[PDB]
């Protein structure tokens, strides 16, 4: 079809199982794009029904905090999930840069996060995968817009009806209820922003084990703690936020809605 | 000590 013939393939910014992500720019227009490139020749139904679902969720999903599809191009053997190219590298890469961020420069991060994880729910998509590794900067000028990306494992929900969805996310971000294999819904990515947070305020995650047994028994026993010296000048508040995010119970853990109005991201 | 590492995502259960 039509990929081939407007667009041209520059390097590689990762890889997947059966896909490439590559900068590629529509000649005529002169813009540049990251172009997912997934390998369609002999795909089972349920691999059909995942790209679509993902093609499907990116078309559904306009907001300024979330990375947008630009086309979605169905070639023979390929297909190409074509977004707007962030520049400013992964929102990882930047703390450890900086090692960690001011209160008010992480009040302003997970702000504009959570503003993002609020239009999926509101639209029925539950990410499942929130990690630094998937927020890209729109720039490297520090204060730069941070945009969702990756939504290759989220599901559509119907309204606040939850269930098992099956074992996905990254394993130091993944919520209880997933690792007790229990139903689960919306509140897995308030789970992972309470990771997010934890790690924007101090620059190391709350739940790390060299055995991935043991970090799991952490994680579904919300076994963290705020040591020193890094957590000696960190408010009660911003701590009372990462409470109410990394809470077992997904009844009683704050919504997205519920956290934006918290006195740490709001009275800010 | 805890330290910030990239992680690789899950689709099944390892
Ligand atoms: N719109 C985009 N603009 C720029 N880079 C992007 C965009 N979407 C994804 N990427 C990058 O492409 C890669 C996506 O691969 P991913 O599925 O996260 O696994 P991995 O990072 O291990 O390769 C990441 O490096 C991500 O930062
Ligand atoms: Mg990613
Ligand atoms: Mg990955």
């Amino acid at each position: 079809t039509r990929f081939t013939e407007e667009y041209q393939l520059f390097e590689e910014l990762g890889k997947g199982a059966f896909s490439v992500v590559r900068r590629c720019v529509k000649v005529l227009a002169g813009q540049e794009y990251a172009a997912k490139i997934i390998n369609t020749k002999k795909l089972s139904a349920r691999d059909h029904q995942k790209l679509e679902r993902e093609a499907r969720i990116c078309r559904l999903l306009k907001h300024p905090n979330i990375v947008r599809l630009h086309d979605s191009i169905s070639e023979e053997g390929h297909h190409y999930l074509i977004f707007d190219l962030v520049t400013g590298g992964e929102l990882f890469e930047d703390i450890v840069a900086r090692e960690y961020y001011s209160e008010a420069d992480a009040s302003h991060c997970i702000q504009q996060i959570l503003e993002a994880v609020l239009h999926c729910h509101q639209m029925g998509v539950v990410h499942r995968n929130l990690k630094p590794e998937n927020l890209l900067l729109a720039s490297k000028l520090k204060g730069a817009a941070v945009k969702l990306a990756d939504f290759g494992l989220a599901i559509e929900v119907e309204g606040e009806q939850q269930a098992w969805f099956g074992f996905a996310g990254t394993p130091g971000y993944l919520s209880p209820e997933v690792l007790r294999k229990d139903p689960y819904g919306k509140p897995v990515d308030l789970w992972a922003c309470g990771v997010i947070l934890y790690i924007l305020l101090v620059g190391y995650p709350p739940f790390w084990d060299e055995d991935q047994h043991r970090l799991y028994k952490q994680i579904k026993a919300g076994a963290y703690d705020f040591p020193s010296p890094e957590w000696d000048t960190v408010t009660p508040e911003a701590k009372d936020l990462i409470n109410k995010m990394l809470t077992i119970n997904p009844s009683k853990r704050i919504t997205a809605a519920e956290a934006l109005k918290h006195p740490w991201i709001s009275h800010r | 000590r805890n330290k910030l590492r990239r992680q690789h995502s899950y689709d099944t259960f390892v």
